[PDB]
């Protein structure tokens, strides 16, 4: 129920933005995976 | 002195009659509303509901807000209160508005449909100079000191 | 609906190209939970005790014992929604403006509705990105003018009842003062059993030039940065000290743990732009659209953020 | 105004210290509390609570209440107030009590005395005394550990 | 010189990283609150009435009705967008309320704004009310934030 995925297919506006919030969500979700931060 | 009555109510209300039965301070709003009305919210100061309001500027680190008030300084009319955020909705002075109106609680019995009405320094009605303010009914008392009355205000008069 | 609606359609294919939010580095990945709440608030209970008196001698016969106390505080966060509406081309009317390298009316700066989203929901991010950081919301570069917030609404740099410290002016330049200021806040700071946690340090480019000095005759292998991470080292019990800077302060220095125990972020699922259904249309070629976000969710224990504002004349 | 502050706190509490955490407005009874003390409670009338209250009488149609007073209309003091019954537990002046009060807007050891207000005063007819200075609450709000026992002789 | 777009090029990028004070240019058309149930009109232009107190113009009758920068008692509303390469001026009417930037005679928030006889606000009939100081662009261009409400004695 995300925008990144392709097979996702929005019926309704309301459904739309909720894969808009689990997007955001899986993105910042990716981003501490991602985050190496430096220490020193 | 609230859109919704403080104190919670010990009856159930009587859905029966349709008569009259829209003479309270909850009602918001106009009785004749056009869907291309000008609608606006303003930060507000004190409780400008059902009340003429002017533009209150601060010192600078905030923006301005919307008070109750009249006179020469009359911007609009205030005819809803969220009071959760505190925003005033209040329809321009240029939009026409009909509505019920906080009326002064002085010489209230002399008002009578067709008299010309106009804002006071606390944005309340009064009988009669530079606003087209004209009562609909006569004063409807919900407290002692609570008055209000259906007028029409369409503009600023020469 | 993406056959039906085309501004569904665009939106979907470019929110991918929008960048993550900048305040995300200040916080760890525990700190940060959604909740789901456009408007309203929040609240939480919390439960403290306290020794009213010297405890009382047990001899011989007695009535009267000294008493323990207890008290009850009750925590409420606030939310709100705020709005933003542009302007922009209709999806038909694109065509009659499509040039050789570019698409709109550059002489009445009109843009097609994708790359206007974009650019709006960045500038977006940018304020959301100041609120959180710094608790106010303006557009004046003086700060005036702020848009008046729902109480029970602060940032990391306004939150009360924490460790305040202020620099002279004369010791603008001073690194040594400005080391002794945040030694001192160091000192007053309660971390008490959440103490092994990483550590965080904000500071404006300003501060962070004079930090990489070397430390002061002048000694070896040791910077002004270094010592400070030594420094905070000591009260976390060794643990993590990241230090980033952010344009956004000035002449500030934040110090705060990222423990999600004393400082939480609980910001709304829809905090982050989102469109609007509503789409202003008219006989010309010009639309409007709405977006939507939401801001608040901050809660922070007190006495557990240090703020140092070094004054400038 | 309230004994629970009416205004929901932003920021949640730090408690990790032990000392001088007692000094605040919802602190509710004594100090030192005897188990074999005699407890009242009556009908409220204002906001009596940590104050010297006095009986005050109505019309007849109704029972009597308590309100702040002093001097020679004392009855004892106000240490509790439950806010959904207006209900406030007094403790009579025929038995001795000690515990924070409001004060009049001092040093340890000081003689004092109820005004009308039901506020400490500094010094006649009632035994209190002092055992701590003034501990600013609020602009206008002003506490004090004091012990009351009994009445004076005039 | 007076236009809204400069005709003059410019020499380097911009810098798109602050957010603050960037919208203080005289490129900014329309209005900082802008209503879905404005009215507006566009009219023949007769001079450069931007961002001016615009009045009816009459001709000989040969051709329409045009719209001048002015004010006054001739006042018929405000411009706030032109279209040079029609020369269409959008004009507002004074009947409906306007919150934006407009030129300002060559000042705090609080003062009352009337329009002079070349379609600039000046301090005091009483038509807008100043939301915030003069801000400079050029040497003779002075632009306020400005609620149009009217008018009223």
């Amino acid at each position: 129920a995300s925008l990144l995925d392709s097979n996702f297919v929005p019926i309704n506006f309301t459904e739309f933005v909720q894969a808009i919030s689990n997007t955001y969500k899986q993105r910042r979700i990716q981003f501490y995976e991602n985050l190496k931060r430096h220490k020193r | 002195l609230m859109k919704n009555p403080q104190q919670d109510s010990g009856l159930l209300s009587n859905s029966i009659d349709f008569r009259d039965q829209n003479l309270i301070f909850s009602n918001s709003g106009g009785v004749c509303t056009s869907s291309k009305d000008k609608i606006e919210n303003y930060p507000a100061k004190g409780y400008p509901y059902k009340r003429g309001v002017k533009l209150s500027f601060g010192d600078g680190t905030t923006e301005l807000e919307v008070e109750a008030g009249g006179g020469d300084d009359l911007y609009g009319v205030c005819s809803d209160i969220d009071e959760f955020s505190g925003m005033a909705t209040v329809i321009p002075i240029t939009n026409n508005f009909t509505g019920y109106l906080t009326l002064k609680k002085d010489g209230q019995n002399g008002v009578n449909p067709g008299d010309k009405l106009n804002f006071n320094q606390h944005g309340e009605l009064e009988k009669v100079k530079s606003v087209n303010a004209i009562a609909l009914s006569k004063a409807h008392k919900l407290t002692e000191d609570l008055f209000i009355v259906l007028a029409s205000v369409f503009g600023n008069r020469a | 609906l993406f056959d039906e609606n085309y501004y569904a359609k665009a939106v979907a294919n470019i929110i991918g190209e929008v960048k993550d939010p900048i305040m995300y580095k200040w916080f760890s990945p525990d700190q940060i939970e959604d909740v789901d709440l456009q408007m309203g608030y929040q609240k939480t209970v919390k439960w403290d005790a306290f020794l009213n008196a010297n405890p009382t001698t047990i001899a011989n016969e007695v009535n009267t014992i000294s008493t323990i106390g207890f008290s009850s505080e009750v925590v409420r966060l606030n939310y709100l929604k705020l709005q933003y509406k542009f302007r922009h081309l209709k999806q038909t009317s694109e065509k009659f403006y499509t040039s050789d390298s570019y698409i709109g009316d550059i002489n009445n700066n009109l843009l097609p509705f994708a790359q206007a989203y974009k650019l709006a929901s960045s500038e977006i991010i940018k304020l959301i990105n100041h609120f959180v950081l710094t608790g106010t919301v303006s557009i004046q570069k003086d700060g005036k003018n702020q848009k008046r917030l729902l109480p029970n609404m602060y940032g990391l740099l306004n939150m009360p009842e924490q460790i305040k410290e202020e620099v002279a002016s004369g010791d603008k330049d001073k690194m040594d003062k400005i080391f002794e200021k945040i030694e001192a806040g160091l000192s007053k700071l309660e971390l008490g059993d959440e103490f092994s946690t990483p550590m965080m340090v904000i500071v404006d480019p300003a501060t962070s030039l004079k930090l990489v000095k070397p430390y002061a005759a002048a000694s070896s292998c040791e910077k002004w940065e270094d010592v400070l991470i030594q420094t905070i080292k000591a009260i976390n019990n060794r643990e993590d000290v990241y230090i980033e800077t952010s344009n956004l302060l000035k002449h500030k220095i934040l110090i705060y743990p990222l423990n999600s125990e004393l400082i939480k972020f609980k910001p709304s699922k829809y905090m982050l732009p989102t469109p609007n259904e509503q789409v202003d249309k008219d006989s010309t070629d010009v639309a409007h659209s709405y977006i939507d976000f939401v801001l608040g969710g901050l809660l922070a224990t007190r006495k557990t953020i240090l703020q140092v504002n070094i004054k400038q004349s």
